[PDB]
């Protein structure tokens, strides 16, 4: 499931801003 | 009505923009209690104001780190704009000042925590719950955009829930006063519009894209474009194919196809009718926009609050001493702060 794939991914915690 | 409101809203903003507030507190007026959250660089702490006893959220920025990441202008932007705006869903800047080592922005403490933590804990928001928050962002972007402001970092981590269950927008780090286009590669990867990513030049329509991302994530519990690395995310954003959870209503899907629209002549917010294409969308049909602005709608969720200074709606963070050198760092760079 999409949910399962998101939850196993490494961006489920607070995301940092970028200024690339 | 909206026109008379926005017009006088604008006169008030300009007077503060033209002559910003400066140096309205100092560090030793506050006792630092606990870290509330952190960003790319720099941290926000819960503090207690000695003379009044009120609690505040103090954002501490290390000038040297600001300079190193090349965020001088953005930091000046952040403070100049935040001290000048006034809207029921924007967090209030109560004090600002600087010392030899740091810049400080003291905001109203919003004790309900980040939308982010609730969202992940709960899983996702039902559509009426998501709609109630969305409505507040729509009104806020109408306000901001009307001042020629672009916000550029909408996401649940920068959205706070107040004691009434309403939203408080924080983090004006990338806010910018601009007529026409701009080019800075900034924001948060999951929320970037494709024109930001493609180095095209871009305008305020990127905030309406990001709203689409927000609404999706609120309702789905995960973003429309995710991957393990930013670069994979950009790829998916650029493709722009979006797929929706089975539980999304037809109305929601239609709205999101019009916000997450790679074509600027067709993205909602960005058209001849402006924000009204959004406010009059079927998904928002049950929304009383006046009542929302007035804060008369019953919130879907009211955080637990146990007395002032309670931080239980926030994660815990590693604390660390806030150094202040005896030599002034980057004085000239930050003079107008
Ligand atoms: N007024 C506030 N009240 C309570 N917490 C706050 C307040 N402002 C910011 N925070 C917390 O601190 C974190 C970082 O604040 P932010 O303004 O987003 O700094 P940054 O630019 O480094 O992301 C936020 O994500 C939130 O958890
Ligand atoms: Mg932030
Ligand atoms: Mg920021």
């Amino acid at each position: 499931t999409t949910y399962a794939d998101f939850i196993a991914s490494g961006r489920t915690g607070r995301r940092a801003s970028i200024h690339d | 009505s909206v026109k008379e409101f926005l017009a006088k809203a604008k006169e008030d903003f300009l007077k503060k923009w033209e002559t910003p507030s400066q140096n309205t507190a100092q560090l030793d007026q506050f006792d630092r209690i606990k870290t509330l959250g952190t960003g790319s660089f720099g941290r926000v702490m819960l503090v207690k104001h000695k003379e009044s006893g009120n609690h505040y959220a103090m954002k501490i920025l290390d000038k040297q780190k600001v300079v190193k990441l090349k965020q001088i202008e953005h930091t000046l932007n952040e403070k100049r704009i935040l001290q000048a705006v006034n809207f029921p869903f924007l967090v209030k800047l109560e004090f600002s000042f600087k010392d030899n080592s740091n810049l400080y922005m003291v905001m109203e403490y919003v004790a309900g925590g980040e939308m982010f933590s609730h969202l992940r804990r709960i899983g996702r928001f039902s559509e009426p719950h998501a709609r109630f928050y969305a409505a507040q962002i729509v009104l806020t972007f109408e306000y901001l955009h009307s001042l020629d402001l672009i916000y550029r970092d909408l996401k649940p981590e920068n959205l706070l829930i107040d004691q009434q269950g309403y939203i408080q927008v924080t983090d004006f780090g990338f806010a910018k006063r601009v007529k026409g286009r701009t080019w800075t590669l900034c924001g948060t990867p999951e929320y970037l519009a494709p024109e930001i990513i493609l180095s095209k030049g871009y305008n305020k329509a990127v905030d309406w894209w990001a709203l689409g991302v927000l609404i999706y994530e609120m309702a789905a519990g995960y973003p429309p474009f995710f991957a393990d690395q930013p670069i994979q995310i950009y790829e998916k954003i650029v493709s722009g194919k979006v797929r929706f959870p089975s539980h999304f209503s037809s109305d929601l899907k239609d709205l999101l196809r019009n916000l997450l629209q790679v074509d600027l002549t067709k993205r909602f917010g960005n058209l001849k009718n402006g924000v009204n294409d959004i406010k009059n969308h079927k998904w928002f049909a049950t929304t009383d926009w006046i009542a929302i602005y007035q804060r008369k709608v019953e919130a879907p969720f009211i955080p637990k609050f146990k007395g002032p200074g309670d931080t239980s709606n926030f994660d815990d963070y590693e604390e660390e001493e806030i150094r202040v050198s005896i030599n002034e760092k980057c004085g000239k760079e930050f003079t107008e702060f």
